[PDB]
Order: structure tokens, then C-alpha cells, then sequence
């Protein structure tokens, strides 16, 4: 057994006083014990999280070093963070409104961790956990229509609309006032996935053909809009309103181009 | 003079569980007090409140006739009142009722000259309250005796308080008779100002008496301001006038989600209102198939209180003729066994409907 | 045991709706869409664009909509009290 | 200004003073603010100032006799009306459900494990009180986990509300254990903290201060300045005039250890300190011109689409032009409909 080190985390706890020098030494033995092979690294991670958390270290050099610990996760490999992160969020839970920052952080970079591994229900709901709204901390407009488009998208690869919506609910309510160009374009790019998800086929169609219309998307990107709103008008309910949106489709030029154009003309001929 | 507050204060920064060594530490407090101040009042709060824990009953009524003395002027009334308020409070959890009932006759003979309109009113309404829960309906009709002798406005939100608390002992009673009259006797009442509890009893026995009357179109107002006021204030009657709401709303035509307001929303899927929320989401949007399953499923939750049972006939027909209709809408000549199917009815109802 | 300590705190707070609103109660469609009506003919209008309207009780439906609806009645649809506007943006 | 100062009457009535009015007079004087106050042409103003004022006196629990604030506001709801005193029924109600509310929590917490501080909270409301949040604050490790458990007790009684808590606003008792004998000082949330933040060490530099509660900088120097007032935190230089020294980040302010104030209940939470309208005329003419009969609540409608795009009026604004107008034969209103108007040029 090899655990020399832990009995001097809490012997530093009661010290005479922490400053900013005994701050720095810590870098110095945690950038050794990163380097190891197998469980011995694993050990002194743990307890490193463990004796941080508690109330006789002051909220003052524990914020500093709990980001400077998470911002070293990405580089370790993900098998093990995948374990860390799980027992660290469980540690911070009895105090999070002192940490309404570090928690934010630490639940994306596993968020981004499980999507990248395709586990789209598991990464949602840790995103969920976030407090975006029930939080002292206010946040930026940009971070939270961000967040929830994430959350939208992974709850769509999951094939649950019900709870895609939702959110895609909440993400509406700043489109207005929001600056980001880039954002109000990836919004609406969802928000037609969840209407065509929902099987509001000819609703998606509007949003699609209008989104065909944008010089600022690629050009790649207009043609799949457009495509898009062929297949959901195709798919939509006969009527007066989709009659009126096949007229429509039929002028553009570009929908020559797919291979689903010949059956676009006879249901635009009423054939 | 500072020597006041420090000497009240050193009293206190002391736990003291010995007894009777503070009685002679509160000697100096009186003399000390001079003129009328508020730290005289604390200091009789104080050795009332320690005395008490030690049993030793005849002494705090003897301190208490005392403590009177400085509601009149001494203090203000938000202090005189809350202190009242939290000493009959904490003690009857220890029941000792007698211990309480001794003490309101003797406050009453005092306070009836201190302070007469206002403090004597909650006093005697907070009383009231006490025989309403140990269902004492022996004794507290004198009080309403009494309480009738004193409007005869610009007297509105006492006038509010006493009326609902007929409306909640004549609920008990079963009397509709008067129900129907007190409603209408609060009506008049425009310019007051009552705590958002109060403003949620008569409101609802409104909407209650609407229901039975027959009118659909005042219930769902008066049960949507029950439940507004309900879920401000309080807590255990709020998801019964919601459910209230929900049926006084499909009885009125429907139209509209009642579960769409702020109020209502979270209380949407709450495990109680599940039974609700799935019937109006079959009502509107009619659909036969799944609204008689629901009602087939919960015999625990539907069919089990009078206002509910008694007007599930009323629906249950408000949704198959709105069905009736749409179907028969582009057909010229329609046969009556096909509309049986699509009605799930015998065709001797049929003819009927 | 420790040096200063705590004794009393009188906190002061303010409760707001964690939902603003999600969805207009008249034409069941959310709130940043066209109104349905004004949704199926898309030609102009939209330029008015469907702002919403606040009543008094803070209801929040869509401006064709709560304009459509009082034309013959004059209750707010959810708590069916005198409709009064109050608020015009977003 | 008149109705500013008859406010301010009001204000000295019914807050709080040495003496206290017998309730029989109270009304006398309340009565005789009335008398004068339907001779007042203008009613709109009188509310604004009488808002902040009010929520002033319930919000730090100054006020006395809520009785007579109950009685006063319903003296009122019957002069202008309900829409006049809508707002201020709000605030008075808030504070009777929070006081209920904080009998309940009480009550919930000898059940659980108990705290360690005696902890109340004026619940409020949002959008009906003045106040909002504006400055930043670090939440003390001390007064973290009250706050925590009274969420909770919000979060099962009341679903789908958020609190947002005012800092600013809130005060608090603090108890000493290392001074000559036992203190207890009263002092806001944020003398709270920086007063706790020397609870470890002894000398901090302001921009450790700064840097350890995240209060903004005008709030943290008064602050810091009140606190030098009450001779609480003491300078290097003692000789030095408090008034005229001049505060960087980086003088070591250390904790007075000989503090030795003969009262024992010091208070430091002392408190401190025409366009538009031709415009709506322009509209409302216009409208009644276009629509030669209508109701007012699709006139306010036909407005708010027209005019309300460009400066979004105030509804109080446009019922007042209508007002004016009428006064100046511009629209008649039409018997058999209380809210109908017919444009009679
Ligand atoms: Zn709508
Ligand atoms: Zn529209
Ligand atoms: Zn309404």
C-alpha cells in the first residue's frame, strides 16, 4: 500500500493560516502524482476533491484551486474522469450555492464527454442539472439559449419530442433580444426539427423554405434546408395551405436538383 | 438610561437553568425602569416565558394581568400583538387545555378597556378558531352573539373575517340554506382589505353554491379565485379548488386549458390532479375512447365525492353530442346503427340523443 | 469557539413565476409563432408582428388573439374577470 | 411638491416614533388627511411617491400599527378606486402571507435538524414592489445552509416559483466571542460578511476584501467607511482624520481586538441618504375617426397597435388623454354602455 501522501491534506487543513505561498506547492506534488500508471493516480484525486469541500477551508482559495483541478480534467483520459466527475458533483451537492460556478463547468465537460461517447439520454440529463434559472448567479443571455439548444438537440437523438420541445420551449423566449447572428440561425434550425419531430410537417415547412432564403448559410447548407421542405410538404396533410406551399415550391429553381422533383410536379398538377 | 438595556441583556446572556435567581434580578429591572419603555416590556416577556417552563401555574397569570399595562401606550401594537400571538400559540401543542381556557376569560375582563376595537376583535376571532377545531358547537354561537352587536360603514375587512367564519361553521352543518344568504351578505363589501385565506372561503362556498344551483359560468370564476388565494396563502385546501376549477370549467362548455395560467401549471402533473388533467385533455379535443377509460380506471379519485359523481352525467353527454355533431357534419343521409359505433351506445340511445 | 458568530438573519426575498408564459391559452400555439390564423396566411401582418398583449392579471395571450376574442365578450378566457391591457412588447 | 409633503405626513403618522398615537386619534388625524386629499385634482402622483414610501416602512419592519395600514388603504380603495390601490393591496398582502409563511417554517424545522441562527424572511412579491436586485454579493459560509434548508421549504409548499434574494436589503444580529465581554452588534448582510471574513485571520487588504465577498466597489467603500465610523476597524495611522483618508487596495485593516464600547446593543445598520401626450392625442383622434363608435378596451387595443410601437405608453397616460379629450368635446360617450365612445367632432 503506497498512500504516504493523504495524512498531510488534512494535516495542512489546521494549519496556522493559508496563504497564497502554500497555494503554489500544491502544483508542484499534483502534477507528480497525475503522472502514475494505474489505481495509486486514482487515490489522490479523490481525497483531493474530498478535503476541499469541507467548511474549515475558507471559500476564498477553495474557488481558485477547485477550477485549476477541473481544468486538468480534459487531459486525463475520459474513463477515469467519467468516475471523478460523477463523485465531485456528489460532494459539492450538500453546498452549491457557494460553487454556482464550478458546478456549471464541471456537468458541461461531462456532458461533452458522454455525447462523444453516443449516450444522448445520460448527457442530458446532466446538462438538466444546471441551474440556469433557479440560481442566484445571473448568467448571460448568449450562455443560456447556448445551453438549451444542447439540450434540445440530445433530447431529439434520443427520439423524445415531448421533452425537446420543452426546452426548445424555454429557448425561444430569448431569440428576441439576443445578438449572437450565428444563435438566432441555429435556433431556428432546431426549433424545425422539433416542429418536423412532432410531426407538424407543414409548420417545419414554412421554417424550412424560409430558412432556405438565408445568405448566411453555405450554399451546402441551403440546399438541405430546401430538401427538407420538399419531403415534410410532401408529407403534409392535402389541404388549401399545403396546395398554396407546393405552387411555391415548384418556382424555385435550385428543386430541380433532387431526385425527389418528379414527384413534386404531379402533386403540384394534382396528378 | 443604557444601564436599562444592559441590565435586560445580561439577564439573557445567561442560560440559567437554575430557577428563582433570576426573580430577584428582575426586582432591579423595576426600579430601574422609570418612565414607560419598551425594555420593561421584554423583561416581564422573559421571566414569564422561564417561569413557564418550570410548571408553577399561578404565577404567570399574575404577570400577565400586569403585561397589559403596556399595550396601552408603552409599546406599539405590532410588538403587543405578536407577543400575544406566540404565547397562546406554542402552549396549547401541550394541550393543557384548561391552562389556556383560564387564561382567556381573565384577558378578555382587562384588554375589554385597553385596547377595545381591533386587538379585542383577532382575540376573540383567533378564540373562535380554537372551538371550530375541537368541534365545539356548544359555545361558539355566543360569540357570533356578540360579534352582531357591533357594526351598527368603513368597517369592511372585520365585517369579511366574521362571515367567513359562519360560512366555515355552517359548512360543517350542511345548512345551503344559509350559505346561499351569508354569500350574498360578504357581496356588498367592495373596499376591503383581508389577508388572501380569508377571501379563499367565501369565495369557494360561492363557487360550491353555483355548482349546485346550476349555473357553470360564475362557478369557474369563483373556484379560479378560491385556488388564487389558496395557493398564495396556506396549503392543504389548494388542490381541491383546483379540481373544482377544472370541473366547473367542463361543465361550462370548456374551451380553453384551465391547466395553461401560471397558477395552475405546476399543478398539473401533481399525483392527485393526474386524474383531472387527463380527463380535460380528453374532453376538449373529443375523444369518447379515452375519456370513458379514464373514468373506468380511477373509481378512487372520480367517483368518490358528491360534486363530482353527481355531475358526471351532465358530462359524459356534453361530450358525445359535440362528437354527434362534427360526425354528422358532411353526411346528407346517415345511418342511425353506424352512429351507435362511433357513440359506443345502444341505437335506442341513439334515437334519444 | 469561533471568534464571530452569527446569531439572527433577516433575509428579504422575491418569488417569481420560474415560467413567464409558454403558451398563448386562445390559439394553443406558442408564443412567438403567428397566431394561427395570422400563421396559415403567410403574406403581411406578421410586419404588426403578433406581439403579445398583458392584461391586469398578467395572462399574456396573443394580441390577434385577445383582439379576436373580445369582439363579443369582454372576460379575460383563464380567470374570466374584466379584461384591461396593461402591458404591449416583449 | 404639496402632495409630496402630505405623503410624507402620512409617512411620519403611520411609520414609527418614541410615542405611539392611540388608535382612536390615529383615525382622527387620518380622517383630516382624507378631507384635503379629494380637493388634490391630480391622483395619479400621490401613488407614486406613497409606493416607495410604503414599501420602505413594511420591508424593514419599521412600521407601526399595521392595523390602521389595513384601515388607510381601504379608506383609499373606496375614494379613486380599485385600480388606484391595486399595487399597495399587493404589498400589504405580502406581508401577512410572509408572516404566516415564517410561523409554518418554524414550525417544520423542530421536526428536521434544527439550524443554528434564528432565521426570517419577508417573502415579497415580484413586480409589484420597487425594489430589485443590483448588487452582487458572495453568500457567507455561515449563512449558507439556513439559506439552503428554506429553499427547500419553498420548493414543497410553493412548485414552479424562484426566489431571487435581496442582499441589499437584508439585516442581521451578530454575536462576539473574542472581544473584553459578550457583544451583540446589529449590522447589515454585508458588514455581516466583511465582519465574518476576519473570523480566521487578522489584517486584510481591501482588495483581499474586495476580492473574498464580491461586492461592488461605491457599495463596498461605503461600507467600509461606516464601519470606520463605528470605530470597528481601525487604521495604522490612528492620528489620521477618518473623513479625509483616502482608501486603496492596499491598506492592512486589522480587527480592533480592543474594542471596549460601553453599550452592549450598538446599532451600525444605520440607514443612509409633453411630447408623447400630443402624440396620443394625435392617435386616439384618429382611431375615433377611422371607427366612428368603439368600446374602450378595443380603443386601448387600436392604440397600443398603432401608437404603442414606437415609446410603449403607459395605459394610465392614454385613459387621461382620453380623459382631455373628452373634456374637450373631441369624443362623447353614449348612454345604455359605461365604456363606449362616439367621435363628435
Ligand atoms: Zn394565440
Ligand atoms: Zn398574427
Ligand atoms: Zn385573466
Amino acid at each position: 500500500m503506497a498512500a504516504a501522501v493523504r495524512q498531510d491534506l488534512a494535516q495542512l487543513m489546521n494549519s496556522s493560516g493559508s496563504h497564497k505561498d502554500l497555494a503554489g506547492k500544491y502544483r508542484q506534488i499534483l502534477e507528480k502524482a497525475i503522472q502514475l500508471s494505474g489505481a495509486e493516480q486514482l487515490e489522490a484525486l479523490k481525497a483531493f476533491v474530498e478535503a476541499m469541500v469541507n467548511e474549515n477551508v475558507s471559500l476564498v482559495i477553495s474557488r481558485q484551486l477547485l477550477t485549476d483541478f477541473c481544468t486538468h480534467l480534459p487531459n486525463l483520459p475520459d474513463s477515469t474522469a467519467k468516475e471523478i466527475y460523477h463523485f465531485t458533483l456528489e460532494k459539492i451537492q450538500p453546498r452549491v450555492i457557494s460553487f454556482e460556478e464550478q458546478v456549471a463547468s464541471i456537468r458541461q465537460h461531462l456532458a461533452s464527454i458522454y455525447e462523444k461517447e453516443e449516450d444522448w439520454r445520460n448527457a442530458a440529463q446532466v446538462l438538466v442539472g444546471i441551474p440556469l434559472e433557479t440560481g442566484q448567479k445571473q448568467y448571460n443571455v448568449d450562455y443560456k439559449l447556448e445551453t438549451y439548444l444542447k439540450i434540445a438537440r440530445l433530447y431529439l437523438e434520443d427520439d423524445d419530442p415531448v421533452q425537446a420541445e420543452a426546452y426548445i420551449n424555454r429557448a425561444s423566449l430569448l431569440q428576441n433580444e439576443s445578438t449572437n447572428e450565428q444563435l438566432q440561425i441555429h435556433y431556428k434550425v432546431c426549433y424545425a426539427r422539433v416542429l418536423d419531430y412532432r410531426r407538424k410537417f407543414i409548420e417545419a415547412a414554412q421554417r424550412y423554405n424560409e430558412l432556405s432564403y438565408k445568405t448566411i448559410v453555405h450554399e451546402s447548407e441551403r440546399l438541405e434546408a430546401l430538401k427538407h421542405a420538399l419531403h415534410c410538404t410532401i408529407l403534409a396533410s392535402a389541404g388549401q395551405q399545403r396546395s398554396r406551399m407546393l405552387a411555391t415550391l415548384f418556382k424555385d429553381e435550385r428543386c430541380q436538383q433532387l431526385a425527389a422533383y418528379g414527384i413534386l410536379e404531379k402533386m403540384y398538377l394534382d396528378r | 438610561n443604557v444601564d436599562l438595556e444592559n441590565q435586560y441583556y445580561n439577564s439573557k446572556a445567561l442560560k440559567e437553568d437554575d430557577p428563582k435567581a433570576a426573580l430577584s434580578s428582575f426586582q432591579k429591572v423595576l426600579e430601574l425602569e422609570g418612565e414607560k419603555g419598551e425594555w420593561g416590556f421584554k423583561a416581564l416577556k422573559q421571566m414569564i416565558k422561564i417561569n413557564f417552563k418550570l410548571t408553577n401555574f399561578p404565577e404567570m397569570m399574575n404577570r400577565y394581568k400586569q403585561l397589559l399595562t403596556y399595550i396601552r401606550s408603552a409599546v406599539t401594537r405590532n410588538y403587543s400583538e405578536k407577543s400575544i400571538n406566540s404565547i397562546l400559540d406554542y402552549i396549547s401543542t401541550s394541550k393543557q387545555m384548561d391552562l389556556l381556557q383560564e387564561f382567556y376569560e381573565t384577558t378578555l375582563e382587562a384588554l375589554k378597556d385597553a385596547k377595545n376595537d381591533r386587538l379585542w376583535f383577532k382575540t376573540n376571532t383567533k378564540l373562535g378558531k380554537l372551538y371550530l377545531e375541537r368541534e365545539e358547537y356548544g359555545k361558539l354561537q355566543k360569540i357570533l352573539r356578540q360579534l352582531h352587536q357591533s357594526c351598527q360603514l368603513k368597517k369592511g375587512t372585520q365585517l369579511l373575517e366574521i362571515y367567513a367564519l359562519e360560512i366555515q361553521m355552517y359548512t360543517a352543518q350542511k345548512n345551503n340554506k344559509k350559505l346561499k344568504a351569508l354569500y350574498e351578505q360578504s357581496l356588498h363589501i367592495k373596499s376591503a382589505i383581508p389577508h388572501p385565506l380569508i377571501m379563499g372561503v367565501i369565495r369557494e362556498c360561492g363557487g360550491k353554491m353555483h355548482l349546485r344551483e346550476g349555473e357553470f359560468e360564475k362557478a369557474h370564476t369563483d373556484f379560479f379565485e378560491a385556488f388564487k388565494n389558496y395557493d398564495e396563502s396556506g396549503s392543504p385546501r389548494r388542490t381541491t379548488c383546483l379540481k373544482y376549477l377544472v370541473l366547473a370549467n367542463m361543465l361550462m362548455k370548456s374551451g380553453i386549458n384551465p391547466f395553461d395560467s401560471q397558477e395552475a401549471k405546476p399543478y398539473k402533473n401533481d399525483p392527485e390532479i393526474l386524474a383531472m388533467t387527463n380527463l380535460v385533455s380528453a374532453y376538449q379535443n373529443n375523444d369518447i375512447t379515452e375519456f370513458e377509460k379514464i373514468l373506468k380506471t380511477n373509481h378512487s379519485n372520480i367517483m368518490d365525492d358528491p360534486f363530482i359523481r353527481e355531475h358526471i352525467e351532465e358530462l359524459l353527454r356534453n361530450i358525445r353530442t359535440q362528437v354527434l355533431i362534427k360526425l354528422i357534419k358532411p353526411y346528407t343521409r346517415i345511418h342511425i346503427p353506424f352512429i351507435s359505433k362511433e357513440l359506443n351506445i345502444d341505437v335506442a340511445d341513439v334515437e334519444s340523443l | 469557539k469561533k471568534r464571530f458568530e452569527v446569531k439572527k438573519w433577516n433575509a428579504v426575498a422575491l418569488w417569481a413565476w420560474d415560467i413567464v408564459v409558454d403558451n398563448c391559452a386562445i390559439c394553443r400555439n406558442h408564443i412567438m409563432d403567428l397566431c394561427i390564423e395570422c400563421q396559415a396566411n403567410q403574406a403581411s401582418a406578421t410586419s404588426e408582428e403578433c406581439t403579445v398583449a398583458w392584461g391586469v392579471c398578467n395572462h399574456a395571450f396573443h394580441f390577434h388573439c385577445i383582439s379576436r376574442w373580445l369582439k363579443t365578450r369582454q372576460v379575460c378566457p383563464l380567470d374570466n374577470r374584466e379584461w384591461e391591457f396593461q402591458k404591449y412588447g416583449h | 411638491k404639496s402632495p409630496e409633503l402630505l405623503a410624507r405626513y402620512c409617512d411620519s403618522l403611520l411609520k414609527k416614533s418614541s410615542k405611539n398615537p392611540e388608535e382612536a386619534e390615529l383615525e382622527d388625524t387620518l380622517n383630516q388627511v382624507m378631507v384635503v386629499f379629494k380637493y388634490i385634482e391630480d391622483k395619479d402622483v400621490f401613488q407614486k411617491f406613497y409606493a416607495k414610501m410604503l414599501a420602505k416602512r413594511l420591508v424593514h419592519q419599521n412600521s407601526a400599527s399595521d392595523d390602521a395600514e389595513a384601515s388607510m388603504i381601504s379608506k383609499l380603495k373606496q375614494a379613486c378606486g380599485f385600480e388606484y390601490t391595486s399595487k399597495l393591496q399587493r404589498m400589504f398582502q405580502d406581508i401577512g402571507v410572509s408572516k404566516d409563511l415564517n410561523e409554518q417554517f418554524k414550525k417544520h424545522l423542530t421536526n428536521s435538524e434544527p439550524l443554528d441562527l434564528d432565521f426570517s424572511i419577508q417573502v415579497l412579491s415580484s413586480g409589484s414592489w420597487p425594489f430589485q436586485q443590483s448588487c452582487t454579493f458572495a453568500l457567507p459560509s455561515e449563512l449558507e445552509r439556513s439559506y439552503q434548508r428554506f429553499t427547500a421549504f419553498y420548493a414543497s409548499r410553493h412548485s414552479g416559483r424562484k426566489l431571487t434574494w435581496l442582499y441589499q436589503l437584508s439585516k442581521g444580529e451578530l454575536v462576539t466571542n473574542c472581544f473584553k465581554n459578550r457583544y451583540t452588534l446589529q449590522a447589515s448582510t454585508f458588514q455581516m460578511a466583511i465582519l465574518l471574513q476576519y473570523n480566521t485571520e487578522d489584517a486584510y487588504t481591501v482588495q483581499q476584501l474586495t476580492d473574498s465577498t464580491q461586492i461592488k466597489m461605491d457599495i463596498l467603500a461605503q461600507v467600509l467607511q461606516i464601519l470606520l465610523k463605528s470605530k470597528l476597524l481601525v487604521l495604522e495611522d490612528e492620528n489620521a482624520n477618518v473623513d479625509e483618508v483616502e482608501l486603496k487596495p492596499d491598506t492592512l485593516i486589522k480587527l480592533y481586538l480592543g474594542y471596549k464600547n460601553k453599550k452592549l446593543r450598538v446599532n451600525i445598520n444605520v440607514p443612509m441618504k409633453e411630447d408623447r401626450k400630443l402624440l396620443i392625442q394625435a392617435a386616439i383622434v384618429r382611431i375615433m375617426k377611422m371607427r366612428k363608435v368603439l368600446k374602450h378596451q378595443q380603443l386601448l387595443g387600436e392604440v397600443l397597435t398603432q401608437l404603442s410601437s414606437r415609446f410603449k405608453p403607459r395605459v394610465p397616460v392614454i385613459k387621461k388623454c382620453i380623459d382631455i379629450l373628452i373634456e374637450k368635446e373631441y369624443l362623447e360617450r353614449v348612454d345604455g354602455e359605461k365604456d363606449t365612445y362616439s367621435y363628435l367632432a
